[PDB]
């Protein structure tokens, strides 16, 4: 899918800010809540690059 | 890279060159290099070859699918479910 | 430094010491009291060889970027792998 | 047998497993194939028969182990003014059993774990270990644990890291070991310490002058300090110090303040 | 009807009622719970509930083919099993049981362990209780598309006319919904986010 | 009677179809515009070009022609889902959103001379001249009862041979509670939706030699209910069923055959 595109190139940056998180729920968490924050128009280019 | 292969003995699980594999084969078995050979089936690997050359199909998830020196020189079924 | 894991078939499958301790009985089962080599007369040869190759992306990608492929699974063998992985922890 | 359900003695398991329970028990070496088909077996009984057998595994296992704490026992109240000494290695020794019980019952643990005996059968076994102070030995024990760290401006020095030992191994077991560890010897050693601080500052009161009276309480503070950190774990130095600090100070505020 | 019962006996499931009840009743009862093999009465029509301290459904209630009439009104229900779609009633009464409102997404994450897998493709292939175990915690069959495991486990709003001809308003301000248990393979989460 | 059971696998198979038949932004928009002009006029029937479909999925097209009934509600739900994605709100002021077709349908372009049992469960494109209507009555399909002693709302919802629905339904109304109190029923809160019928007959220009010209009756409800009267000459595309009917124990398999109609064109001006 279009949000485990996103999330696979952007963990590197969610463990650079939470270098606590173990479990990849955690990590999962915190992507679909950034994927979230993402406009429209961005979240169309990840589901058309997928 | 990230080749993982499988090398028949029931095999080790091994992961680069083909030195680097029999280094590997040396972890266990503590045989030199000089002591071994490598094969795809009756195909010989030579040593300072990339392990992509005997390529990037032996995903790690699935890993692709070995003799020893006598006195000089190196020589000589799963089941399912019922 | 590797470890031995052995089929109730009798095929011998050789791993990293790191791939065998994935699981947690297989790290049990490498910890006994007084005293490397595992044997299973639960598991057949294929579900053992497998659960190995699950082993190698496991060890390879774990809190990585890159995705998990797909791992080789079918629902027949889905079964034996069932009882297999209850019994491994794998 | 593969792993399908089929017919296997649960008597035989259980019996080749007692015989390496008694090898886990004071660590004696078993060979890697044996250690394996021990799996095995607790696999045949916990699977199906057509029930699981985790129950009867887990209480066999109890009562066998109840059968060694009982010995143990047994001979701990032989090993007369020696308990606390043998003891330490006893549970050094059972508790490093306990945590290869603990890997070595793995397949009943994630078996019966969804229905929680048959779960950290290692924490069962401590906690049973902690069955030989529910017995009078706590009494004996403690006793002479209490004494030799009570030694003191005279008798000094006993076994040090035995003794902090046994302490470790009242601070372990519980399924919070503190509370467990205090009512069973902080309380009595922390109370009777406390009464003899009182009789020395009492004494030091009655004897010194002030000067001599505050260089008396803060170097005898500073010795139960260092005897904290001597003879007992890092829980108990505060509380200590604290009570014999109150009573060096706060006991005779009046004569401070004048 | 109007008894003390804590829960219903468990073993009974397996008896000659497993073949031969068709009605149950056991409302007016402080029962907190039905035991998952509640299942096997898959001869029962009619099947009363309500006034009890019911907090789920068995997660198996797909199973009662046989099933026509329920009632478990002011039960402590906040959501339904999945497997609530697979039902074919006549009646349905729910009211009062005060269902969750929010369309939050606390999802299960799977991790793809060989474990969940095998549980997860093994019901579509299926005495063993591990293999029982597994057919309780199926995942409705590891979801109905995109089959991964059978863990990804989230929540959605169900309408309850799929499975009932009559339905009693469970709540005021139209009121004929409520959430049930889902799972979220790829365009379901995706759904799921959406509803979020 | 009209409830009937769908097999869920191809059901969401074609209501994928469908959804991505209708999400039709990255290319031209012409659906998404539909739809929007759907919200936008107040209507709830979409009329979509089964020309269109068949450009983007062949296959669908081809099904949904020749299986009528089960490819039409997976359609239906697709364009629920969407104009709920487009406006939410209005989403839900209509029970149910319905789509009419248009377009070229080949061989099911048929008379009511050549409209054959061989056609039943198709969708056929008829064309002939409306001979009689009927009066416009109204039709229960959900309806709410209050229970005085119980304090609460039963809601039903019904169906007949004319209406399959995919849904579980009844057919009889009820007058009780399960406690046997009286039950009120709430007329404004219950749907009802308008029923009236057609004689479709064939152009009599292009009946054959000796023979007068035939007929087909239609069934008209929705917005449809009074879009053709006598004498137009008409273009009506629909499903084409039979309804097997019994009378006292026994039944004579023959069958009355109706079409239900899912979009009316008028043929002048």
């Amino acid at each position: 899918t279009g949000f485990q595109m996103w999330l696979e190139e952007n963990r590197s940056n969610i463990l650079s800010d939470n270098p606590d998180f173990s479990d990849e729920a955690d990590i999962i968490k915190e992507g679909m809540i950034r994927f979230r924050v993402l406009s429209t128009e961005e979240r169309k280019v990840w589901a058309n690059k997928a | 890279m990230d080749v993982f292969l499988m090398i028949r003995r029931t095999t080790i699980f091994t992961d680069s060159t083909v030195f680097e594999l029999k280094r590997i084969v040396e972890g266990i078995l503590k045989r030199p290099p000089d002591e071994q050979r490598l094969y795809k089936d009756d195909q010989l690997l030579d040593d300072g070859k990339t392990l992509g050359e005997c390529s990037q199909t032996a995903r790690p998830q699935a890993p692709a699918t070995l003799a020893f020196r006598a006195d000089d020189t190196f020589e000589a079924p799963f089941s399912s479910p019922p | 430094m590797y470890v031995k894991l052995i089929s109730s078939d009798g095929h011998e499958f050789i791993v990293k010491r790191e791939h065998a301790l994935t699981s947690g009985t297989i790290k049990a089962m490498l910890s006994g009291p007084g005293q490397n080599e595992v044997n299973f007369r639960e598991i057949p040869s294929h579900v053992l060889s497998k659960v190995c190759m699950y082993f190698t992306y496991k060890v390879r990608y774990t809190n990585s970027s890159t995705e998990i492929p797909e791992f080789p699974i079918a629902p027949e063998i889905a079964l034996e792998l069932l009882m297999a992985a209850n019994f491994l922890d794998c | 047998m593969s792993l399908k359900p089929r017919v296997v003695d649960f008597d035989e398991t259980w019996n080749k497993l007692l015989t390496t329970i008694k090898a886990v028990v004071m660590l004696e070496y078993v060979e890697r194939a044996t250690w394996n088909d021990r799996f095995s077996d607790i696999y045949a009984l916990c699977v199906a028969y057509p029930e699981p057998l985790g129950e009867r595994l887990y209480t066999e296992t109890k009562i066998f182990l109840e059968n060694h704490v009982r010995h143990l026992h047994k001979r701990v109240l032989e090993s007369e003014e020696q308990v606390l000494v043998m003891y330490h290695r006893y549970w050094e020794e059972y508790s490093k059993g306990a945590d290869y019980m603990d890997c070595l019952y793995r397949y009943l643990n994630t078996q019966f774990i969804k229905k929680n005996p048959l779960m950290e059968i290692g924490e069962l076994a401590l906690d049973m270990w902690r069955k030989l102070m529910v017995e009078p030995l706590q009494a004996i024990l403690i006793r002479m644990l209490l004494r030799e760290i009570k030694n003191d401006r005279g008798g000094e020095d006993p076994n040090q890291k035995v003794i902090h030992g046994v302490i470790n191994s009242f601070v372990h077991v519980e399924q919070f070991p503190l509370k467990f560890y205090q009512e069973i010897f902080e309380s009595p050693f922390l109370t009777e310490t406390g009464e003899y601080y009182k009789q020395e500052a009492s004494n030091l009161l009655q004897e010194s002058n002030c000067s001599q009276y505050m260089e008396k309480v803060l170097g005898r503070l500073k010795d139960e300090e260092i005897r904290c950190r001597k003879y007992l774990h890092p829980s108990s130095y505060t509380k200590v110090i604290h009570e014999c600090q109150q009573r060096m100070v706060a006991d005779h505020l009046q004569f401070l303040h004048a | 009807n109007d008894n003390h019962l804590e829960s219903f006996s468990v073993a009974l499931c397996h008896s000659t009622l497993q073949k031969s009840l068709r009605s149950l009743d056991l409302s007016k009862n402080k029962i907190k719970a039905l035991p998952v093999q509640f299942c096997q009465l898959q001869e029962l029509k009619n099947l009363k509930l309500d006034d009890n301290e019911l907090i789920q459904f068995p997660c198996k209630i797909g199973q009662l083919i046989n099933l026509r009439f329920l009632s478990a009104a002011r039960n402590k229900l906040p959501f339904l099993p999945s497997e609530f779609r697979n039902l074919s009633l006549e009646y349905l009464d729910l009211f009062g049981n005060t269902f969750e409102q929010p369309k939050v997404l606390p999802v299960i994450k799977l991790q793809a362990p060989l474990t969940l897998l095998e549980s997860s493709a093994r019901t579509i292939l299926h005495i063993p209780f591990h293999l029982c175990q597994d057919l309780d915690t199926a995942k409705i069959c590891v979801c109905g598309r995109f089959c991964l495991n059978s863990f990804i486990q989230g929540t959605t709003t169900m309408n309850l006319h799929s499975v009932a001809h009559t339905v009693v308003l469970v709540d005021n301000l139209g009121g004929t919904e409520a959430p049930i248990i889902s799972y979220f393979c790829s365009l379901g989460c995706y759904v799921n986010s959406s509803d979020m | 009677a009209g409830t009937v059971v769908l097999d869920d696998v191809e059901l969401r198979e074609a209501q994928r179809d469908y959804l991505d038949f209708l999400d039709d932004e990255e290319d031209q928009g012409i659906y998404q515009s539909k739809v929007r002009e759907l919200i936008s006029d107040n209507q709830y029937r979409l009329i979509v070009n089964v020309n269109d479909l068949r450009r983007k999925n062949e296959k669908r097209a081809n099904r949904l022609l020749n299986n009528a009934f089960e490819e039409l509600v997976a359609f239906q739900r697709a364009l629920k889902d969407f104009v709920a994605s487009i406006d939410a709100t209005y989403a839900k002021q209509y029970e149910e959103f319905y789509v009419g077709l248009e377009g070229s349908f080949g061989s099911k372009h048929v008379s009511p001379r050549t409209l054959t049992s061989c056609f039943l469960s198709c969708v056929v494109c008829v064309e002939g001249i409306v001979t009689k209507c009927s009066l416009v009555r109204p039709k229960v399909v959900r309806s709410v009862h209050y229970c005085p002693a119980t304090k609460k709302t039963i809601e039903r919802r019904y169906s007949d041979l004319t209406t399959l629905v995919a849904f579980p339904s009844s057919s009889v109304y009820p007058t009780k509670d399960e406690e046997n109190n009286p039950l009120e029923t709430e007329y404004g809160l219950s749907v009802y939706k308008d029923h009236q019928t057609i004689t479709i007959q064939e152009m009599p220009e292009k009946a054959p030699a000796g023979q007068l010209p035939r007929s087909v009756d239609v069934i008209l409800d929705d917005d449809l209910v009074d879009k053709a009267k006598p004498g137009d000459r008409v273009q009506v595309v629909g499903t084409y069923r039979c309804l097997p009917g019994k009378k006292g124990g026994y039944t004579s398999g023959t069958f009355r055959t109706v079409l239900i109609a899912c979009n009316v064109k008028q043929m002048s001006k």
